[PDB]
RNA sequence: AUCGAGAGGA
């Protein structure tokens, strides 16, 4: 996370060579999409990054106290004084080709958080394991090597598709499944099967 | 094979319609009075100002893949500067006897209008445009 | 409800998901350890024994592999222990629990599943790393992002189970949905943004690039098309190579605003056979729209061909995009020196316009609009003068954004963002509201205790003269906070309400199905409709068509 | 840096959470629902501090 | 009994997506379990692809029993059902 | 209101009309008023339309009203689905709500009405009236672990 | 001399700044990628901890030792362990380092890479000498010790490349720029008013002719002449970073020429 | 938690500059900007490396055992 | 047979409006060969367009209504500016309708 | 931790809305989403 | 010495509060266009003044840099996540024994701060890094 | 933990060999070569250079997935010219430019002081 | 192992 409710997860890692690069030869620890900017209206994230860039140049204390007299204009002036296009843009080269990117890139430092929720404490896969005592059903929870709930709400999607065999199979072969003996007259499980 | 049309047009207007490398041009021939032409030109490659008497042609010739020119020993119907390749896509009739065709050069558009374009510009996915001087 | 209508299941798997442009629409990237956990039982045929005896040997630990070999006599053999695990002679008719391999049919589901499209069969593609990977275009039917959403996967254990998966549930043949007689999938985010950028009449690409792009399409027949420009320097248009991705016999026609077969704004769309004639490709063309390219390609050429079409339009545009680049800065929210002054003197008029009405009402010369209170009409007037104020200020700022403005490019492309967003970022956030009314007197006869009593002005009751760029004032900050909370509240309340509505609808129609005489019935055999939907027709094989006999003059009909 | 304010019960550090409740000994009137005979009501919840 | 003679049968002559998905499914089970094959397997080894081929050439010896909401039924050979779809 | 209506020449033209808009409902009193069109008067309370104009006009307003929730919102959903909902709420004679009072009171199978709400008492009176359960409901086969008579299992396969 | 053309404008032990003309854009870049990621170096790749009563975690320290730059001068005469026929490692392929320090004084005790002691036979070559560019003689503070705290460990530095782990890179940052005035229209300036006044002219504008508005766009002109600056981290002297750069790239082209032959 | 070796983003060694930086600040009473400049940290990524850094190791060392 | 004529009525209006003599020859200039081909698709595609016996339409419909429901916003509205345009819309309206609620928030006559 | 120790809870007519009187007393931003939103507060 | 006072909502009912000493009372006697637009004096009968408007925020929302430039629900989201961020929860952590402890290798104080951090011990115990971010469509990953 | 090993970006696994050459089934006189454990460093360099040779009808390359090191290069040439010879010349050309770039740099370097 | 409770994820 950034600190403006910009959540979201790593999709891939490029080594420094495949990354886009500035002319001074700086390179991003991180690339985020211009596409998670304008619906969320998180201009503070934009302002941080612009501001933060000037801190890092001047060696100063980026002051982002809410109700103060700091302005995107004010910042920008300070930023152009240090020798960079005042709105945080910067010509970059594609790292595959060396070729200058047609588009300039907003590029600057920005405080980012590493949250809990890492993949390898979620990856869970069962293919038969321990069963509950009462219901002879798969046990609950990853931490115990359990099944995933095929809910009644999912059972609906399966009906819409017309997948009858697959629905019967999820609900018999996987999970439950049991043979019993039925009275042909009474219709109850009264039959004592002295089987074998 | 072979030519399909010809005339020297006189450019009446050059408009940069919200673009940087392209312009829609307005012209009419000087030789013939009931004839007019509108055209998208790449104005980075071949610059055109107002009243720039251009010469214009169509062909269908000088299909497999396009091989790079390698014009060490080559010959194309180009004595010309600007040259495009496109598709006919509407042959319109402006009634009684007037006719107009529409061409697309992968998006760069052309509209020509006369009459003696008669037994000429058929339904062909052909047509090259050629402009000089 | 908890152990019969639905139950916990074997052979099902779960992880964080991630998008992958180089992945097929109907594929699903399965992390490899999962792929080593989940198994298919497979009978031993002379057709498979060379793949199976091999696969047995690989054992449970190396990928393309197996645990457990079941013989007749019911008895299992555990390929992780057992002394004979590098021995073993497979008989015909034995089962081998093999690992899941490339191109196995698997059910893939994201919750809440409320939808047939929340449950689709994918083709397996075993991969490194611990995320499921999916094509961005299968994003929507699932309604998933990549901000830490998580999906399930259930593996079919039987032969016709997998048949039933790949013949009914497969992704390709869910592209066009009975919900709305329209495709439920389309081009989104980067690709949707880039495909616009690519298709501009200004966009030309020269040989080097063109060859790699061509090559990027896996269906490409190895024929460089002739460049639109062959004069000083062979150049191709963006439109030209994109068209390589669009199949043959594909016709499409639009017309938007000032569209005149000569598109002097390059809008509308004409595609004449696999080739685009004029008009920028965006959302109405290549979104999940009604008479769109996807709708047409699915219908005309088949789901299989249409599925690959996503694949291709991505591979190219994504490639083009990578090498062009696209960004968005805070510079993209700064209007105009002069424009700022306008916006200011525009709010300012709506300020005095409210003054006056107030001044009017205070002097008892305000008349009540039929059927409403004196004070109700005042609120109405004021709230209106202020919405107009915001919307007019917003359009002043939108007009002033250049075509090179990145925000405006995502709006035009239909990829992300609206007018309201431009508005609030750079002109004026506007009136705040709770309970459908402007801010309430919470403290007695005032909204905050920094105000006097009986103050009805804009700022006193929630109008926020400023924009996210200029920054909120203390008061404004608080009011907007109050408004925001109200939004969070009923989002939490909506999902509760609608989750229940859905259940009841589902539970109340459950057994209604079309019988073998086109009559619509339930379990009881009660006729509900006599011919489904009143016409016997399936909802997916329908499109909006124009009834020519209806409109126009009696002369024009006759002629 | 530890601020304190928490307990420790069986070596598990516990926080007591503040509880929101309505104040007693204040008198308040409440217009009542239209399908009922009582038009208005005044209420006091009186307790010893 | 009950039944319905091959004449006066009112249900679609065409196969339904559900009829064919089960047919392929059913045959795919038999092929997968070493039961004999009635087509020239042009190098196909997949039991379902093989059932798809045997379908395309209408050499699958199955019959659909279509039920009607009254209880009566119509029989159709896989041979006689059109497989457009 | 705007209203499109056939010109004397054939084509539809914009011909604007005065429309009265009310707070509250007394239908069979206001339609019988002199001066208005009794043929086009409408009320959102479809539960009144049902009462004055009978069950079918009911069905029609109910649909018009459900449709209006979707469309006003900005969404479109094909007619055959709302039609089916509306029909189901209406083939019983009056209005049956999608509620443990409406549809679930119907005399479908006990096993399938119990899986919705009021699980246990639906199963008590089921033992008390000695109900016969059809086993044609999807849910009853779900519960029994059999193949529902659904899409794939809607028919039979035979040699 | 025949080919691609180089000209230095500045040099130090740490930076070389050069114009690079008569070359293909694809080569200039390919060279930088290799220069960043592919030239062999020596760095620590095994730590065996005997005692760590420090404030820091074992693998935290082990990580820090990886990143410590070591002399990689004579690297070309040392093998990859994956290759070398020894079991595990020898002096023919790996270099063994030691580290001990105990908390001696009242005051905090510092631990610097200068404290690492080579123990392998070096067989007289320029390898493994924790690079110190420090002014006061001790480079890279590994960790700090209190009063009675101790750290005793054993490192093994091996031959590797950035592609494996970024520790193995002699790279630092590589400045790279062509066509400072955008005569090639490779970029499209984002602006509010006026491009030139808004974007700062790069230092490399003095080295090219002004674009001149009175001239049509040159459409044949190609990416050629590239302003670069290569910075070295320490393990290899700058010049050598570019040279083994040019070289490893030449070597890997050839490995293909070769591969065409065998098959 | 000790000065990291090597700037994350670029790879320049900064792990040997913590001492000097603390001295350029205290002893010569300099400001972090010209401090960083004098230590040869020009690119703003390496500049952030030292300017951000919080030296918690001091507080860890303060625990007796 | 009567039900069958009806089922099709609306499609035939489209069919005749399109495949009418003047049009078939003047607007889109078909030849005897192309024309039979057109009559041949129109049939095939029509049969391919029919609903399949077996289709679970019950569940399909529920999900086709509940799903866009879950995407609805403003259980107030933007009608809000007007203090009387308060016609119960969105989800609380669905709640009334599906509940057949006797006491609705905004009853209204519209009189023509 | 600092957050947790300054938390409010509220059992069970508009208890979730940020009421005007909160100003200065209870943070206007910090509250959990969904479930029990606007019932749990921080100082 | 009666320079400062305590107040509860009830009393709040009967007082007029200023927002800033200066911009809310120096009198009356040009403007910067970049600055956020002010309300007024417009009431000259004050009893109290805010110590500072930013103190309306809790502990979590105090870390958000420029919250007054954010759409409010986001601000709520960030306060949900500030709690979930790895950092350094205590110094004595190598001495405690509790299920689950997550520490950042190289915590950084952030480059843009708030005056409220100073009292929240955030630059002494940060959770986060200054990552050089780039906003761009690259690979499409 | 599901991460592949880092050396698999450069080390050839067993079996796997550096080049595999395939006859193209689309256009005549064209070939497609897969390069194990390579990337844009090499693909983009060969391609751009294979394009200077005027007997090369077509030349392009592409890393189909960034997880793996393999990339594909497709070449087409004029009748008479073998695609493998075009590659060969392409390599040699590069190698000579590089032995040039190298001697030129060394000469420069030595002339510098400081 | 189960019952409850609480925290938190989409
Ligand atoms: O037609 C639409 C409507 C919304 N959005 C996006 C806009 C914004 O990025 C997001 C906000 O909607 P919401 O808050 O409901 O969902 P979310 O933002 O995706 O968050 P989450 O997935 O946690 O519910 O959805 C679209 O892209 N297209
Ligand atoms: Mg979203
Ligand atoms: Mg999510
Ligand atoms: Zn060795
Ligand atoms: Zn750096």
């Amino acid at each position: 996370a950034s600190r403006h409710g910009q959540k979201g997860t790593i999709g891939i890692t490029y080594r420094r060579e495949d990354m886009p690069f500035t002319a001074e030869g700086i390179v991003p620890d991180l690339i985020i999409n211009p596409h998670a900017i304008p619906s969320r209206m998180t201009v503070a994230h934009l302002i941080e990054c612009l501001l933060s860039k000037v801190a890092a140049l001047s060696g100063n204390e980026g002051d982002a106290s809410p109700f103060t007299d700091i302005t995107v204009e004010g910042i920008s002036k300070l930023l152009r004084e240090h020798g960079y296009q005042s709105r945080g843009f910067e010509v970059m080269y594609n790292g595959h080709t060396g070729k200058k990117l047609m588009a300039q890139i907003f590029f600057g430092p920005t405080y980012y958080q590493r949250l809990r929720h890492m993949v390898d404490d979620k990856i869970h896969a069962r293919a038969r394991g321990p069963m509950q005592v009462l219901t002879r059903q798969p046990v609950e929870g990853r931490s115990r090597d359990g099944g995933l709930r095929f809910g009644e709400m999912e059972r609906d999607c399966m009906i819409a598709h017309g997948a009858a065999s697959f629905l019967k199979e999820r609900l018999m072969e996987a999970s439950d499944a049991f043979r019993v003996h039925i009275c042909g007259i009474c219709g109850l499980m009264t039959v004592i099967a002295k089987l074998n | 094979s072979n030519t399909l049309f010809d005339d020297i047009f006189q450019v009446s207007e050059v408009d940069p319609g919200r673009y940087n490398k392209v312009c829609r041009i307005e012209a009419a021939s000087t030789t013939q009075d009931q004839c007019k032409l509108t055209l998208d030109i790449n104005v980075e490659l071949f610059p055109v100002a107002a009243q720039d008497s251009l010469t214009v042609t169509i062909a269908s010739s000088l299909t497999r893949s396009w091989r790079p020119p390698q014009a060490g020993d080559r010959s194309l119907a180009d004595d010309y500067d600007y040259v495009m390749y496109g598709t006919a896509y509407k042959f319109e009739e402006v009634s009684k006897d007037l006719i107009a065709v529409y061409y697309s050069f992968g998006g760069l558009l052309m509209r020509l209008e006369g009459n003696y374009r008669n037994l000429n510009n058929l339904k062909q996915e052909n047509a090259y445009l050629l402009i000089r001087r | 409800r908890g152990n019969l209508m639905g139950k916990r299941v074997d052979f099902s798997a779960r992880t964080v998901i991630s998008g992958d442009p180089n992945l097929e629409l109907d594929q699903v990237g399965v992390p490899k350890s999962i792929a080593k956990t989940l198994t298919y039982p497979e009978v031993v045929t002379p057709y498979n024994i060379d793949r199976l005896t091999q696969l047995v040997r690989n054992g449970p630990n190396e990928h393309p592999g197996a645990k457990y070999v079941i013989r007749d006599s019911g008895d299992r053999i555990d390929l992780r222990y057992s002394k004979r695990a590098g021995d073993i002679q497979l008989q015909y008719g034995w089962k081998v629990e093999r690992h899941i391999m490339d191109n196995d049919p698997v059910l893939f589901n994201r919750q809440p599943s409320l939808h047939k499209m929340s449950m689709m069969a994918h083709r397996v593609k075993v991969i490194p790393y611990s995320t499921f990977r999916l094509n961005l275009s299968v994003t929507s039917p699932y309604n998933a992002d990549f901000d830490g959403d998580e999906m399930n996967l259930h593996v079919p254990q039987s032969e016709e189970t997998r048949a039933e998966l790949s013949q009914l549930c497969a992704v390709p043949l869910q592209i066009v949905s009975p919900q709305s007689n329209k495709p439920c999938m389309g081009i989104v985010q980067d690709t949707l943004c880039g495909i616009r950028k690519l298709t501009l009449r200004d966009t030309f690409i020269e040989l080097d690039q063109v060859l790699n792009m061509l090559y990027w399409v896996p269906d490409w027949d190895g024929v460089i098309p002739t460049p639109a420009i062959i004069k000083p320097k062979p150049l191709w248009s963006g439109k030209q190579i994109l068209s390589v991705a669009i199949p043959n016999g594909i016709h499409l026609q639009r017309f938007d605003e000032g569209t005149t077969l000569l598109s002097p704004k390059d809008n509308g769309m004409l595609i004449i056979d696999g080739q685009i004639i004029f008009g920028v490709v965006e959302k109405k063309t290549v979104g999940s729209s009604n008479g769109g390219l996807i709708h047409v390609v699915t219908r005309e050429k088949g789901p299989q061909v249409c599925a690959k079409l996503f694949g291709n339009i991505q591979k190219v545009v994504n490639f083009w995009l990578l090498h062009n680049g696209f960004s968005t800065g805070i510079g993209d929210t700064i209007a105009d020196g002069p424009t700022m002054r306008e916006i200011t003197e525009t709010i300012a008029e709506a300020k005095k316009k409210v003054l006056d009405v107030t001044k009017e009402a205070q002097a008892n010369l305000l008349t009540a609009k039929h059927g409403m209170t004196l004070r109700e009409s005042f609120e109405d007037n004021v709230v209106r003068f202020l919405n107009e104020a915001r919307d007019k200020a917003g359009r002043l700022a939108e007009v002033n954004l250049k075509d090179l403005n990145n925000v405006k490019q995502m709006v035009m492309a239909g990829s992300k963002g609206s007018f309201i967003n431009i508005a609030q970022m750079s002109a004026c956030v506007g009136q705040q509201s709770v309970e459908g009314k402007r801010i309430a007197f919470g403290f007695v006869d005032r909204t905050l205790p920094h105000f006097s009593k009986d103050d009805y002005s804009p700022e006193s009751k929630g109008f926020v003269e400023n924009s996210y760029l200029r920054g909120l004032t203390p008061q404004e900050f608080f009011f907007h906070a109050m408004g925001g909370r109200e939004g969070l509240i009923d989002t939490a309340v909506k999902t509760a309400e609608t989750g229940y509505i859905q259940r009841r609808l589902v539970k109340a129609l459950e057994d209604i199905m079309v019988h073998y005489d086109n009559t619509t019935r339930n379990s009881l055999g009660n006729v509900i409709q006599f011919i489904y939907g009143e016409d016997g027709m399936d909802a997916a094989h329908i499109e909006k068509q124009s009834l020519d006999t209806i409109g126009g003059s009696d002369a024009a009909f006759e002629k | 840096f530890d601020m304190g304010g928490y307990f420790i019960i069986n070596g598990s550090e516990k926080v007591l959470i503040a509880q929101e409740r309505s104040a007693g000994n204040i008198v308040q009137v409440f217009k009542k629902a239209a399908p009922s005979p009582i038009s208005h009501v005044a209420e006091i919840r009186s307790a010893l501090e | 009994e009950k039944a319905i003679p091959k004449d006066q049968r009112a249900t679609t002559p065409y196969m339904t997506k559900y009829e064919r998905a089960r047919i392929l499914g059913t045959r795919a089970l038999q092929i997968s379990m070493n039961a004999p094959v009635f087509v020239d397997l042009e190098g196909e080894t997949d039991p379902l692809r093989i059932a798809m081929k045997e379908l395309a050439e209408k050499k699958i010896p199955l019959v659909i029993r279509r039920y009607l909401p009254d209880g009566s039924f119509e029989d159709w050979s896989v041979e006689e059902l059109i497989v457009d779809l | 209101y705007d209203r499109k209506v056939p010109s004397p020449t054939g084509e539809y033209v914009k011909e604007p009309e005065w429309v009265l808009e009310t707070d509250g409902v007394n239908l069979s009193e206001v339609m019988t008023v002199p001066g208005i069109d009794p043929t086009r008067i409408y009320t959102n309370s479809f539960i009144d339309i049902m009462e004055v104009l009978g069950i079918e006009a009911g069905r029609a307003a109910l649909y018009k009203e459900v449709y209006n929730v979707i469309a006003s919102d900005g969404s479109y959903v094909n007619y055959r689905h709302m039609a089916l909902l509306v029909d189901v709420m209406t083939t019983q004679g009056g209005l049956t709500s999608v509620t443990r009072h409406g549809f679930n009171r119907s005399n479908t199978g006990a096993l399938m009405r119990c899986s919705f709400e009021e699980t246990v008492e639906i199963l008590f009176e089921a033992g008390a009236s000695a109900e016969l359960d059809d086993c044609r409901g999807v849910s009853e086969n779900v519960i029994l672990g059999q193949m529902a008579p659904i899409g794939t299992g809607a028919f039979d396969v035979m040699i | 001399e025949e080919g691609p053309q180089v000209k230095i404008r500045e040099a130090s032990k740490d930076n070389v700044d050069f114009i690079l003309s008569n070359v293909d854009l694809a080569m200039a870049n390919s060279l930088r990628r290799v220069m960043i990621a592919e030239i062999p170096t020596l760095a620590i790749d095994s730590v065996e901890v005997e005692t760590n009563t420090t404030v820091l975690a074992d693998e935290f320290i082990a990580h820090r030792l990886g990143l410590i730059p070591l002399q990689s001068m004579d690297i070309e005469q040392l093998e990859y362990s994956r290759d070398c026929f020894c079991e595990d490692h020898c002096d023919k392929c790996s270099v063994v380092l030691t580290l001990q320090a105990f908390g001696e004084s009242e005051s905090t005790t510092n631990v610097y890479s200068k404290d690492l002691v080579i123990v392998s036979n070096l067989m007289g070559r320029n390898i493994g000498h924790p690079i110190i560019q420090d002014k006061e003689g001790n480079g890279v503070l590994i960790c700090k010790l209190r009063k009675g705290q101790e750290l005793k460990l054993t490192c093994v530095a091996k031959k590797g490349i950035a592609k494996e782990h970024a520790k193995w890179g002699p790279a630092a940052a590589i400045e790279f720029e062509y066509d400072p005035w955008n005569k090639l229209k490779h970029t499209d300036y984002w602006y509010e008013q006026d491009s030139a006044k808004e974007w700062p002219q790069s230092k490399n504008c003095e080295y090219e002719d002004p674009p001149n508005e009175g001239d049509p766009f040159d459409y044949k002109a190609q990416a050629d002449t590239f302003y670069m600056n290569v910075e070295s981290v320490g393990s290899i002297p700058v010049d050598q970073v570019v040279v083994r750069g040019i070289d490893t790239l030449q070597k890997k082209v050839a490995s293909i020429l070769l591969a065409l032959t065998q098959m | 938690m000790i000065v990291p070796v090597r700037c994350f983003s670029c790879g320049k060694v900064v792990g040997d500059k913590w001492e000097s930086y603390l001295n350029l600040l205290q002893e010569d009473e300099l400001d972090e900007g010209t401090a960083l400049s004098r230590l040869g940290l020009k690119r703003y990524c390496c500049r952030r490396m030292i300017l951000t850094h919080v030296d918690l190791i001091e507080k860890f060392l303060r625990y007796n055992p | 047979q009567n039900a069958q004529r009806d089922a099709v009525t609306l499609f035939c209006c489209l069919l005749r409006s399109r495949l009418a003599t003047r049009r078939v020859l003047q607007e889109y200039r078909l030849t005897k060969q192309a024309f039979d081909w057109v009559l041949s698709n129109i049939e095939a595609q029509f049969l391919r367009s029919v609903v399949h016996p077996g289709e679970m339409v019950g569940v399909l419909a529920a999900q086709s209504i509940g799903e866009p429901a879950t995407q609805m916003t403003l259980n107030t509205f933007h009608f809000a500016g007007v203090a009387s345009k308060k016609v119960t819309s969105g989800v609380p309206r669905l709640k009334e309708i599906l509940n057949v609620a006797k006491n609705m928030k905004t009853p209204s006559l519209t009189v023509y | 931790t600092l957050s947790h120790l300054r938390r409010t809870n509220t059992p069970i007519a508009k208890p979730r809305q940020l009421h005007n009187t909160h100003w200065g007393l209870v943070c206007p931003a910090e509250t959990p989403e969904g479930q029990a939103c606007g019932l749990v507060k921080n100082l | 010495e009666g320079l400062v006072e305590y107040i509860d909502a009830e009393e709040e009912e009967s007082i007029l509060i200023a927002m800033q000493p200066e911009d809310l009372e120096p009198a009356e006697a040009d403007v910067d266009p970049a600055k956020r637009i002010r309300v007024s004096h417009h009431a000259t009968t004050f009893t109290h003044c805010e110590i500072h408007p930013s103190m309306i925020l809790g502990v979590a929302a105090s870390i958000i840099p420029f919250p007054d430039h954010n759409q409010s629900p986001r601000n709520t989201y960030q306060s949900a996540m500030g709690k979930q961020a790895m950092g350094v929860f205590l110094t004595n952590y190598n001495v405690r024994m509790d299920t689950m402890a997550n520490i950042l290798y190289y915590p950084q104080k952030p480059l843009g701060t708030t005056r409220a951090m100073e009292y929240l011990k955030f630059r002494e115990l940060p959770a986060g890094q200054n990552a050089i971010v780039a906003i761009a469509c690259y690979s499409g990953y | 933990m599901n991460a592949p090993d880092r050396f698999e970006l450069f080390l050839l696994g067993e079996g796997e060999s550096k080049l595999k050459i395939d006859p193209d089934t689309k256009a005549p006189n064209a070939v497609v070569i897969t390069f194990e454990k390579e990337d844009h460093t090499l693909g983009n360099l060969i391609r751009a250079e294979l394009l200077n040779d005027r007997k090369v009808l077509f030349a392009a390359y592409k890393v189909e997935h960034p997880f793996f090191a393999r990339f594909k290069l497709r070449i087409q040439t004029t009748e008479g010219y073998d695609p493998k010879d075009a590659l060969k010349n392409a390599c040699n050309s590069i190698i000579n430019k590089l032995g040039a770039l190298k001697t030129n740099f060394e000469t420069e370097w030595n002339l510098q002081t400081l």
